[PDB]
Order: structure tokens, then C-alpha cells, then sequence
């Protein structure tokens, strides 16, 4: 997008810093829940690949007044003593492009027993013999853990940053932010 | 003259267990028949606990108690160690009182850190302090728990009233029993947060608690001295100061910053460390442990 937004975390050691991103994700999540829109991206620039971790900053993709929107608001209250702020900057150029994308797998296929047998109605041998234990995936993506506020319980959110791109075209973000084809400059 | 081979301290500054009960704000101080949180298992088998569906403000209740004494220890050997212990606490307590130590204290009571996940994400929290000296309540504290930051202890009068009156404890000069209650904004039907046990949520009689001594590891969190860096705030003052989360040794034995070191160099060795040092090193005595071989 045309401007973006770092805000730094602050250094915690009574907490561990995926707790804080993991309540900043939180955060952000039930905040584009709140205001809405679907050209609101996320990028983190300080991706350490080899270890799957995401780093110390986030940096959101929006317009301007999106953003001194998303600065006046109390969602900011409470942990302002708990991180560090930005500003409003330009994007500077040129910059590639990437994405953001939540990768699930069948990482225990239980949840495929119950759908296979509340659509099919077959035996449980039946399900047992169709898809195996082996369709488990191993993911080497960055994840964050989420709670929620109906359906509460921890799960872990993977994070895909998508090879880089030189040209953004349009493209939307869900109600979670990531990349549903639109593209965010990484710098 | 040496140590001695064993050497234990009782604690001074005993906290209770802080049970939780639940109601909607603006009786905040008609709270007297809030029901509490009752845990619920639901599914693996997972323990859970949830604020009730019409109310948005939790009652959480513990008592603590100030003894003093703190240079007397519960179990000694050799009595010239004993001496020379006991003439430097006199030598300490006499050129400054406990004055820094429960301005600290005071400062981490009035913030409420002791929810520890259960703070953050609040609208408004709150603090209510009662001196208890005969069966009805003596006086009346009062704070904000948002103004006073995590990063700083900070000044004021009622928070300097609180401090003299922790330090009138510690002196032993007189007895302390406070009644601590503590409100909190967040709203309806979200998951509250006990303690976990080894999963189920610790629970005192059909109502989720916290245990003595995280509240007690809360309030303990004033060491600001750490020799490497400080930018990261108060710690839990402990020998060899470390942090179960972050997972690093501070005031490491390395560096001339350990407690033992301090310790063997002031009572032994003779020579006086650095003021702050000395408010860590009581800080320390405070919180008792082991000490010997």
C-alpha cells in the first residue's frame, strides 16, 4: 500500500515476546472485526526463515486515513507501556512484493473422521480405513497462538511470507488480514 | 571467623490465597453476595473457566500480613557468625530505616500486577486497601491502578502513608494485617485465568484461586539493579536473579554481582557493597531460602 506503520515492542521479560505478539495479533484481528475493510495488509520485516520466527516488528499496510483512524481508537489502551510507536511513512522505492498467508493441514485428522462421518454415516472402521494417520502435515512456518472470544481455545495461526514479487496488482484482505491476493511491500 | 554450614531464614510479608468472585460494575462497593466463578470441564479433556454471561468486574480477595525481625535467623550454628550478622543488619537499619524497601513495596501493591494475565486487556482496574487493626477496619487507601505505570515506582501522599505504614512493620515496631481487593473492567464471557495445576485450574471449594505464591512472586518484583542492562524494568528479587520465562542469569557469579558474593564480601570480607546492592541484599533476606551447604 502507500503508507505503512512499525510499531516496536517493547523488551518484556516477565512475559515472552510471542505472548505480546500473540495479544497484538488479538488485537488487530478484533480491531478489523470492529472498523472492517478488505485493503488492510500485514507485513513483518525481520523474518528469520531457518529458525521459522517472525522478529520484534509488524508493519501494517493502509492508507492514511485508515491509519489515523486506526490511531484513534482505544484499542491502544492499556499497552501503551508495553510498546513503542511509528508514524506515517511513505513507502520508499523501489521495494519487492510478498504475501501473508495462514497455511492448516490435517495436522490431526479427527477433525476429518467427524466431518466424513457426519456427511458419509459409515462406520468408524470405515474411517479408519480411508484416510490414514499419515495425511498429518509438518508445517516449518512461523505460527502465533490465538484465543478466541465464543469458541475459546488456543491454536496455533501459521504465517507464509510468499516469494518476492516486483509489481502489486489489485488484490483483497480477509477479515484476518493476510493476503487473499493483495500485495504488501517488503523493505 | 566463617560462615555457618546451615543457615535458614523465615519469611517476613506472608500473603493468602486470592480466590475470585464475579459481578457487574457500579457495585463496586456493594460487593458482599457476588457468587463466584465456578470451573467447568469441557472438551482432550480440557479444564475452563469463564466470567458469568451479565457481569464484567472480578472480586479478588487476599490478606496479607507484615511480621519484622528480618535479620533474626530460624536455624544457626556458630554464634560469631550470628553476632556479626546481626550487628550489620543493626548497623543497617540504623544509618536507614525500610523506607526505600516499602516505598517499593507499596508501589508494586497499588499497581496490580498480581493479575498477572488477567490485567492486561482491561478497561478499568482498580484498587482497594483496608487496615484491619482491631475486628473493624482502621483506615482507607485508595489507587488507580492504570495511572501508576509497570515501569516506574513512583510518588505520592496516600502512596507514602502506605509505605510508612509498611515500614512501621517492618521495623517491628507494630502489627500489620491489610485486606486487598482488587476490580477489573473487561467485560462478559471471556476466559478468566487461575492458576494451572499438572490440565486443570487450581480451585479452592467450588471457586478458581491463585496460588500464595505468585502473589507473592508478584510482589516481590522491585529489583530495578541489574548490572548488564535495566531498560527491562523490576525483577523478582531472588539470588542468582533469574526469570523462568525469558531464561537468563542475571547478577551472574561471573560478574561480582551474585548474592552469596555480595554477601561473603560484607559480612566476611568487610567490605560494604553499594547502597542499592544493600537494599537487593535485604530485599533478599526478606524473601528467605537456604543458605549454606
Amino acid at each position: 500500500m502507500d503508507h505503512y506503520l512499525d510499531i516496536r515492542l517493547r523488551p518484556d521479560p516477565e512475559f515472552p515476546p510471542a505472548q505480546l505478539m500473540s495479544v497484538l495479533f488479538g488485537k488487530l484481528h478484533q480491531a478489523l472485526v470492529a472498523q472492517g475493510g478488505d485493503r488492510i495488509g500485514v507485513s513483518f520485516p525481520d523474518l528469520d526463515e531457518s529458525r521459522s520466527r517472525l522478529g520484534e516488528r509488524l508493519r501494517i499496510h493502509a492508507s492514511a486515513d485508515d491509519l489515523r483512524a486506526l490511531l484513534a481508537r482505544p484499542w491502544l489502551e492499556g499497552l501503551r507501556d508495553h510498546l513503542q510507536f511509528g508514524e506515517p511513512a511513505v513507502v520508499p522505492h523501489p521495494t519487492p512484493y510478498r504475501q501473508v498467508s495462514r497455511v492448516q493441514a490435517k495436522s490431526n485428522p479427527e477433525r476429518l473422521r467427524r466431518r466424513l462421518m457426519r456427511r458419509h454415516d459409515l462406520s468408524e472402521e470405515e474411517a479408519r480405513k480411508r484416510i490414514p494417520d499419515t495425511v498429518a502435515r509438518t508445517l516449518d512456518l512461523p505460527f502465533v497462538t490465538l484465543r478466541s472470544q465464543s469458541t475459546g481455545q488456543h491454536f496455533r495461526l501459521f504465517i507464509r511470507h510468499g516469494p518476492l514479487q516486483a509489481t502489486a496488482e489489485e488484490g483483497g484482505f480477509t477479515c484476518y488480514g493476510l493476503s487473499k491476493g493483495g500485495f504488501v511491500p517488503w523493505f | 571467623l566463617s560462615t555457618a554450614s546451615v543457615l535458614a531464614f523465615e519469611r517476613k510479608l506472608d500473603p493468602s490465597d486470592a480466590l475470585m468472585s464475579a459481578g457487574a460494575w457500579a457495585q463496586r462497593d456493594a460487593s458482599q453476595e457476588w457468587p463466584a466463578v465456578t470451573v467447568r470441564e469441557k472438551s482432550q479433556t480440557v479444564d475452563v473457566a469463564n466470567l458469568p454471561s451479565d457481569a464484567d468486574t472480578l472480586k479478588v480477595r487476599f490478606t496479607l500480613r507484615v511480621l519484622g525481625g528480618a535479620g533474626t535467623p530460624s536455624a544457626c550454628n556458630d554464634a560469631a557468625y550470628r553476632d556479626k550478622l546481626l550487628q550489620t543488619v543493626a548497623t543497617y537499619v540504623n544509618e536507614q530505616g525500610f523506607a526505600e524497601l516499602a516505598r517499593r513495596y507499596a508501589h508494586n501493591l497499588a499497581n496490580a500486577r498480581f493479575l498477572w494475565r488477567n490485567r492486561v486487556g482491561a478497561e478499568a482496574v482498580e484498587v482497594r486497601i483496608n487496615h484491619i487493626r482491631q475486628g473493624e477496619v482502621a483506615r482507607t487507601w485508595r489507587f488507580d491502578a492504570l495511572a501508576i505505570g509497570l515501569r516506574d515506582f513512583k510518588a505520592d501522599a496516600e502512596l507514602d502513608a502506605l509505605a510508612e505504614l509498611i515500614a512501621s512493620g517492618l521495623s517491628g515496631s507494630g502489627h500489620v494485617l491489610l485486606e486487598v481487593v482488587a476490580f477489573a473492567r473487561i467485560g462478559d464471557g471471556q476466559e478468566v485465568f487461575p492458576s494451572q495445576e499438572l490440565k486443570t485450574l487450581y480451585s479452592v471449594r467450588d471457586a478458581a484461586a491463585i496460588h500464595s505464591q505468585k502473589i507473592g512472586n508478584a510482589l516481590r518484583t522491585i529489583d530495578t539493579w541489574y548490572p548488564d542492562e535495566d531498560g527491562l524494568g523490576p525483577i523478582a528479587v531472588e539470588p542468582y536473579g533469574s526469570v523462568t520465562s525469558q531464561g537468563k542469569a542475571y547478577r551472574q557469579p561471573k560478574q561480582k554481582l551474585d548474592f552469596y558474593t555480595l554477601l561473603d564480601n560484607w559480612v566476611l570480607r568487610d567490605e560494604a557493597p553499594a547502597v542499592e546492592q544493600q537494599h537487593y541484599v535485604i530485599a533478599n533476606l526478606i524473601r528467605g531460602g537456604v543458605f549454606g551447604e
